């Protein structure tokens, strides 16, 4: 399973290359300031559930017939899948940021999620409406611009690494498009 | 494609003898219902487009994310597209009505649709909606008397019905 | 030209298997070897185009 | 993510990272008191490796509140503890009930077994105890075989095998696995090529024969093509599938000879200028250009270039290639 | 299979048309002769083994031959006269079938598409079957149009043969 | 396709070489034999339609379930088809005679010939029995002194059986 | 196919709104490489036979295997295989530069690749060092500014060269 | 699986007849001529060290390009399961000679490992080059005309049974072709 420190030892193996320290640089870079990776990890994960708290509700303000009848989020039981269908994924959003890499939301989550969410019609539009409503939720603890709170921080600038949640929110949304 | 009548023949050829006397009154209370299902089908295209857009306005009006901007069924150009499979489906129907059999519904129409509306990313349970938002219509002005002289057409709307059913299940 | 001789009974199975495309039947039928010496050998190369645009184009 | 030779490893971009990771193992001959948060992450495990990663609730969960504690001593686990949940209610609506008898068959080697059972003579074996001998004793047909008492020693968890050569099952049961699993975002009814409805695969398991294992989470992994056998015999149709075996003279005129399946086209994107033709859009019958789409063609190795364009220039993506 | 129904069904299907009055009348014209078809059906489904042995005869009476030449393709022995009564049984029930559906269709498909390959390879010639179909047609003692329908198919098998 | 002399020539371009010596004298002992295999050839395709209609006359009087209605090989149309495969064999087999190998045999006829039968369901089984019968009405063909001088071609008549059973076991 | 100003009307339609005014001032940066992006054009379409002369030189150099006897591109329609398939790699790339995505690169060149080398033997190991020696040929053929001012364009050679490595990991 | 005595069976089956003396002709010196085929797979089966020695080591000096770094034997995994493929492939076809039928080959692997391999990404131009490697490495050892080992049978000519076992090996190639 990939991650930063082992993205380049798939790409060096191309080259068989005996890394002198030149190209370990961005590494010595990515354990510059992993702390600032480390502390949005912690902004994360203890502010975690509140974010899908207002994802299928921020969604269902503006597109309001899926509690309609013949709607996707109807009964108990079509409504509660759903909030665990959005906290899986954000699940897998923060394992790809104290990794590094792209792996862990392509080798288990988008091999195969395009072929599950039109086996029951979920609707792709909407599954990327809540998400792209969880884009802006998921950058605001990084960025600390929040309307409602703050954490305590030190002050520089994460914006290399504010929208590299956004930059794994991309492809997201790649197969669901 | 197969009619009502060549499906009795080609189960008596497969076991190679006659057609029996029971299966000829079979058949020939078939036809004497004739003029029943030609006053079903005659209702139900001269009505071809006042079912489709008030099912169509009935179930937009019901479901309303398929008009929502971003929809399924958004565009103009996946609108007629949408008017279009509300309206082959209403054909095909009425011509596996008239044949009395519908292996000419399933593989004129319904054939891996289902299959194709996978592979567009189309909510599915609505369409079925829409075939059942079709159904009702249908046997509403099969079972209206206006015209017509008074007498009992109670199974021929439930084949009609069963019909609309068959295409409603494959679909999603 | 639908004589026994010049149907071609092996690709006609090939199209019942669904094998190939009617646009792998027709190309098979200008191929054929009834269309060569019936329809090929008996005019040059200016009237055989106005054949094959005739009848393939339409 | 694709790759093959792109970081040594063919498997584990193909969806089984957490199915060759883990082992599942429990350590201890009883479940030791005191301490909730070592023995209930064995449950959900097996609640999500049983069901297939379906959602069980907690909802149903408390409604199965006996099974799982009778195992914490009193029932081994793989054994007597999968098999106390294979005779739910909760087992019994998504397996057993909404399907036919070979699809409750061959959705339960994927939940205990972990293969696929090929031909009819694995179907044959099984079936002949349902309408013999019930239920309880169908589902205690797989428990005490041979096929159970030797892959797992009674304290693991019953894991996937389906994909290797110590599994001596068949080379077409490897094609039918990834027909069954569709990375770890699937389930039961989540998957396809079959819902909870239905039945997986009716004519591929009985016959043999293999298909095109697509990885998934590719371009275009959204088709598969439907089902209507040919022959005047059998009365059926045709015009729905390519077929799967390329003779005679069109087999070596054109080289050797490829099978492609494609995965869908629309309205927007046949013409060559990059837009719709703004007019009535249609013929006046008013069907598409290809009018069911997930299309498969039989093609030789010297019309391989031109049919590779007109996929491509008119918005058809490829699932994959297969020679015949 | 070609019906009267099966047939304005294909040019509805064409068009892209709901069926119209112009379908409307081709359906009910075979209802106007459904009536007379089926009594036609049924009464050459009731005397078939009459009409089948009789016709065998009589083109054993007209081309003597075939009772007579020694070889596997002639009725000059028991199992060569049983399969020359199972052929025009097979042909008399086609005839049965199309008066059903209304149309050729049964005869088309199971019958006719295929046939000159079968009588140039085992040696079986198209004028035995003329005379057991010309037996067939004026013995079967129907009358009007009941016999206005029989005799319509039954000279549809004859111009597939001639 | 290949013949023989296309074999050696795709046997050493992967191997780079050139023909070596060794094997020439090998495929010039085959030019001694060549006229022994032109008349042969000459000897099924002379009776090409004597060994298909003499072996499925022969094959529907031991398996009359064939021929009986609802069978396999019944209407006219279906016997038809296998009047043509029983030939299509006859065909690609006479085209193995005159080439030296197998491979235009089972690469253009055999190559999903009995998974073409799985499909259709006919029996495999009955196919290799009627390919069993023209095995041996046509190295019995094949073995007349009348046409040709007598002389010793019993090296040429087992290629004639290998690829009549090469047929026999691909059907089943 | 969509491009580069297409998307952010992909996210004005599929979102559903009108422009917001930071959507508008963003699209100035695309034409403050908009003239740079256009002599960035000149440095790879003058020199089309250029570089794939240029690394298909050094490429059996360090990997004889392909000019092998037994080897991949042995034939010369093989030969020329390679070259018709080493410039679609730069050509749909020189059409995914002008466009400023890579929709069209995925449409019609690389959705269908990695399988079609697999099912003809083609080597994923070696059809990436045709993109890997072509890679490096273009960073040093466009950071010239041979003809045109002199200034910033740090910014596209992490594009083009943000679409040779999209190709690469695309195919192995 | 299908013996060549169970091949007879399902001939008299369909036929519906009784086992006659005209094909019961080839069954009987079918036994007698037994001993000299069992006094082939003895030897093959005995020197199969050596053959999946030549099996793999002798196809890799012809296309090195597996070894390579990013090829398709490079890392000892899929260098140990080249070793490990060939060696079952021919343990079946000694399974197959003993029956005669090559339907037991068929069945068990040839019926979809072509549908496999390129989903596991390997050549199959490889794999016939490392097929056909055995396959005159098979035909020396019936006939006791190998060069370095030359081992104990009686005297005759088995070459009857020595185009049997080249009947197997290009069907093993063209089911990966
Ligand atoms: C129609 C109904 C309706 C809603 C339910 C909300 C839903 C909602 N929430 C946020 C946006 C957010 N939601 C959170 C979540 C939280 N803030 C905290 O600090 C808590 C710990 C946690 C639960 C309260 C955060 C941090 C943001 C981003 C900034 C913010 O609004 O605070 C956004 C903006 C996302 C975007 O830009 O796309 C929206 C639409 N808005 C609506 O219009
Ligand atoms: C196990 C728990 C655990 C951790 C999470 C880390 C905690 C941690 N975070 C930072 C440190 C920091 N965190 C930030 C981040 C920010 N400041 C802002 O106002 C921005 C909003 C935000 C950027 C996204 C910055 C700028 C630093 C200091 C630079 C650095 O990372 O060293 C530091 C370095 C400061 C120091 O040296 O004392 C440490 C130790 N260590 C631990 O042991
Ligand atoms: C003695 C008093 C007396 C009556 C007035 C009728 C009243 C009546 N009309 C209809 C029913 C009908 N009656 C007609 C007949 C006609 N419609 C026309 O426009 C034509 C002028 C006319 C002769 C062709 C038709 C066409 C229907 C069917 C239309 C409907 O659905 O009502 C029915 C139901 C079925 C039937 O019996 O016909 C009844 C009870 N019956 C009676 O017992
Ligand atoms: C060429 C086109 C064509 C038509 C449009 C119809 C029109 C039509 N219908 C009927 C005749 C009829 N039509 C109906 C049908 C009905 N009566 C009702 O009240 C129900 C609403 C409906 C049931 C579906 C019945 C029941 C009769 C027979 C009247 C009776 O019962 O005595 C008749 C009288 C003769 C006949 O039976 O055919 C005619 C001409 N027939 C045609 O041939
Ligand atoms: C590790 C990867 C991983 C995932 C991503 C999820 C994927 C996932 N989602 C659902 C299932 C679902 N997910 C949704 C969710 C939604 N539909 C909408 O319209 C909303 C926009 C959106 C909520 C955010 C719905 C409605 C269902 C269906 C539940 C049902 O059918 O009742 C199921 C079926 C489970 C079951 O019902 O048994 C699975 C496996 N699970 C995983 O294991
Ligand atoms: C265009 C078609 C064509 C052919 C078919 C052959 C036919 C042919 N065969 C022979 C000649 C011969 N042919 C045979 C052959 C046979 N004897 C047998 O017992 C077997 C039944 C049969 C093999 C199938 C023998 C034994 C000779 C004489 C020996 C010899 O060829 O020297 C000759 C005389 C010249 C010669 O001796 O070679 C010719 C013309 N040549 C042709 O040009
Ligand atoms: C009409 C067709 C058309 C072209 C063929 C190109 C050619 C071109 N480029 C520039 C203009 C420029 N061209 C470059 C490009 C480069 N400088 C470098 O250092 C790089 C090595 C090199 C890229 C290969 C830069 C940086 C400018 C702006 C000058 C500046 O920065 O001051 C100009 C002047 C007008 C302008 O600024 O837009 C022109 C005509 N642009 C076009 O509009
Ligand atoms: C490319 C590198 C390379 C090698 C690894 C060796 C391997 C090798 N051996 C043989 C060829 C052979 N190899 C064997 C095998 C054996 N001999 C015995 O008697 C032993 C019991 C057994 C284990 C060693 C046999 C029997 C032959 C045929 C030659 C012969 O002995 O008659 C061939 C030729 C087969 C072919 O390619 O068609 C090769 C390549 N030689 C090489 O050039
Ligand atoms: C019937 C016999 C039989 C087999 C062959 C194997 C079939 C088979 N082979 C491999 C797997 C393989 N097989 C080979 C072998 C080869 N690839 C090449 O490039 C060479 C042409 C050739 C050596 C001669 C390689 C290199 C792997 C890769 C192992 C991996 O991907 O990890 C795998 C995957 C194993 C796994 O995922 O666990 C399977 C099921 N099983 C069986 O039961
Ligand atoms: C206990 C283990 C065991 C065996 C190893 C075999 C042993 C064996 N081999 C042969 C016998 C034989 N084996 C061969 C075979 C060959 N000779 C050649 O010249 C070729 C190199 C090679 C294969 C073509 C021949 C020609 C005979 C003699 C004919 C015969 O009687 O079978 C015989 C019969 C005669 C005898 O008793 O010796 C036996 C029993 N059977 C067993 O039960
Ligand atoms: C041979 C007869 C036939 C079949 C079997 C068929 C299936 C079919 N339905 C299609 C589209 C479609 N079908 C729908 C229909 C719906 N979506 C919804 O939200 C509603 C629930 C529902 C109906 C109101 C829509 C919106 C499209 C366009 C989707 C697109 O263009 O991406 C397309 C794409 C091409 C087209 O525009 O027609 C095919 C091929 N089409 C046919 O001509
Ligand atoms: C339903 C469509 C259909 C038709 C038409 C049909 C014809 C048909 N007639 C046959 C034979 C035959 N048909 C005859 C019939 C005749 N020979 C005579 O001498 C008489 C004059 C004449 C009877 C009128 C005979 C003798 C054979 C046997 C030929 C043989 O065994 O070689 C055979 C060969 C198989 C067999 O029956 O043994 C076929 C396939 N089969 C069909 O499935
Ligand atoms: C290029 C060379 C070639 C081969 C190898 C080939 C096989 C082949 N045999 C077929 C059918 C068939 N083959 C048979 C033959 C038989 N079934 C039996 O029960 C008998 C045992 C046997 C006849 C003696 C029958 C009855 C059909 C079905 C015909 C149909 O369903 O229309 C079909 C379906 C199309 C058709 O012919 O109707 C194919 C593709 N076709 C070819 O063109
Ligand atoms: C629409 C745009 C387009 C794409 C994407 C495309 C791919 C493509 N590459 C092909 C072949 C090929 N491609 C290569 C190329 C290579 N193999 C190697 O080992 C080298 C590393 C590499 C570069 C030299 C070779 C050798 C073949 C022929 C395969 C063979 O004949 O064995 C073929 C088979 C037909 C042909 O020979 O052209 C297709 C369809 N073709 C297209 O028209």
């Amino acid at each position: 399973m990939l991650d930063a420190f082992s993205r380049v030892v798939v790409n060096s193996d191309a080259k068989a290359a005996y890394v002198g320290g030149s190209d370990l640089q961005a590494l010595k870079s990515f354990i510059a300031d992993g702390n600032k990776r480390l502390d949005a990890v912690n902004s994360i994960v203890s502010n975690a559930s509140c974010m899908v708290s207002d994802a299928v509700s921020g969604m269902i303000c503006e597109n309001p017939g899926l509690i309609s009848p013949g709607g996707n989020c109807y009964t108990n039981r079509r409504m509660a899948a759903c909030l665990r269908d959005g906290e899986i994924i954000l699940r897998y959003v923060s394992y790809a940021l104290l990794a590094g890499d792209a792996s862990v939301l392509e080798d288990r989550c988008l091999n195969g999620l395009k072929e599950t969410y039109i086996a029951l019609g979920v609707p792709t539009n909407s599954s990327i409406r809540a998400v792209s409503i969880m884009k802006a939720q998921a950058v605001a603890f990084i960025t600390n611009t929040a309307t409602e709170r703050k954490m305590s921080f030190a002050a520089g600038d994460c914006t290399s690494l504010a929208s590299e949640v956004a930059s794994y929110f991309d492809r997201v949304g790649a197969a669901i498009s | 494609m197969l009619d009502a009548f060549a499906k009795v023949v080609a189960q008596a050829d497969a076991r190679g003898e006659f057609l029996s006397n029971t299966q000829i009154d079979a058949l020939s209370k078939m036809v004497k219902e004739g003029n029943q299902r030609l006053d079903i089908v005659n209702k139900v295209t001269s009505n071809a487009s006042a079912i489709v857009t008030n099912s169509a306005r009935a179930l937009f009006a019901e479901q309303p994310q398929l008009i929502q901007p971003g929809g399924n069924a958004y565009t103009s150009r996946r609108m007629a597209a949408c008017l279009r499979d509300m309206e082959i489906v209403l054909r095909y129907v009425s011509y596996a009505m008239i044949a009395g059999d519908s292996s000419v519904l399933d593989d004129r129409c319904l054939n891996g649709l289902r299959e194709t509306y996978q592979a567009l990313g189309t909510p599915g349970s609505s369409v079925a909606v829409a075939i059942q938002k079709m159904k009702d219509a249908s046997v509403a002005l099969a079972n209206d008397t206006t015209g017509t002289p008074i007498g009992d057409c109670s199974s021929l709307v439930a084949e009609l019905a069963g019909y609309f059913d068959r295409a409603a299940v494959s679909v999603v | 030209q639908i004589l026994k001789s010049t149907k071609q009974p092996f690709l006609e199975s090939q199209l019942r298997f669904n094998q190939i495309s009617i646009k792998d039947f027709i190309k098979g039928l200008v191929l054929s070897a009834p269309f060569r010496d019936l329809n090929y050998n008996v005019n040059n190369n200016y009237r055989f185009v106005e054949i094959c645009v005739q009848r393939v184009l339409g | 993510r694709l790759g093959t030779v792109s970081g040594n490893s063919s498997l584990d971009k193909l969806g089984l990272d957490k199915f060759l990771s883990e082992s599942n193992r429990a350590y201890t001959p009883r479940a030791q008191p005191g301490f909730s948060s070592e023995y209930e992450q064995i449950i959900s495990a097996t609640y999500k490796q049983l069901f297939g990663n379906a959602y069980i609730m907690d909802s149903e969960r408390a409604e199965m509140a006996k099974q799982e504690s009778m195992f914490r001593d009193g029932q081994l686990t793989l054994k007597d503890f999968c098999r106390a949940l294979a005779k739910t209610e909760q087992y019994k609506k998504r397996f057993f009930d909404s399907r036919p008898l070979y699809g409750a068959i061959e959705l339960n080697f994927k939940n205990i077994l972990g293969r696929t059972p090929d031909g009819l003579e694995h179907y044959r074996a099984k079936s002949a105890v349902y309408d013999t001998k019930g239920y309880e004793a169908f589902v205690d047909a797989f428990f005490d075989d041979g096929e159970y008492d030797e892959v797992y020693d009674d304290y693991t968890v019953p894991f996937y095998r389906g994909y290797k050569t110590e599994a001596n099952l068949s080379m077409a049961a490897f094609t039918h696995f990834f027909r069954m699993v569709r990375g770890s975002s699937t389930s039961d009814k989540a998957n396809p090529n079959s819902m909870q409805k239905d039945i997986p695969l009716n004519y591929y398991g009985i016959t043999k024969t293999p298909l095109a294992v697509i990885a998934p989470g590719a371009a275009g992994t959204a088709y598969t093509e439907s089902f209507a056998g040919t022959g005047s015999w059998q009365s059926g149709r045709a015009g729905l599938n390519a077929a799967r075996v390329a003779l005679g003279v069109p087999a070596t005129a054109n080289g050797k000879s490829f099978r492609v399946e494609v995965t869908g086209y629309t309205q927007p994107g046949f013409g060559i200028t990059a837009g719709t033709a703004v007019g009535k859009l249609y013929k006046a019958n008013k069907l598409s250009r290809y009018p069911r789409s997930n299309k498969s063609y039989v093609v030789g190795f010297d019309e391989l270039t031109p049919l590779y364009q007109r996929i491509t220039k008119n918005g058809g993506t490829i699932a994959s290639i297969t020679p015949l | 299979m070609k019906t009267p129904i099966t047939e304005a069904i294909a040019t509805a299907d064409n068009q892209g048309r709901f069926l119209s009055n112009t379908e409307l009348q081709a359906v009910n014209g075979r209802y106007q002769r459904a009536t007379a078809s089926l009594t036609a059906a049924k009464a050459l489904t009731g005397s078939a083994q009459r009409l089948i042995t009789g016709a065998a005869q009589a083109v054993y009476n007209k081309f003597p031959y075939t009772t007579q030449m020694p070889g596997p393709a002639y009725a000059s022995s028991a199992i060569g006269k049983a399969k020359c009564a199972r052929d025009i049984g097979y042909y008399l029930r086609m005839v049965t079938y199309c008066l059903v559906v209304g149309g050729t269709g049964p005869m088309d498909e199971y019958l006719v598409a295929g046939l000159e390959e079968i009588n140039r390879s085992f040696d079986l010639s198209p004028s035995w079957y003329i005379e057991a179909l010309q037996y067939i047609k004026n013995s079967h003692g129907l009358s009007g149009q009941v016999a206005n329908e029989a005799n319509a198919y039954i000279d549809y098998a004859i111009n597939t043969l001639s």
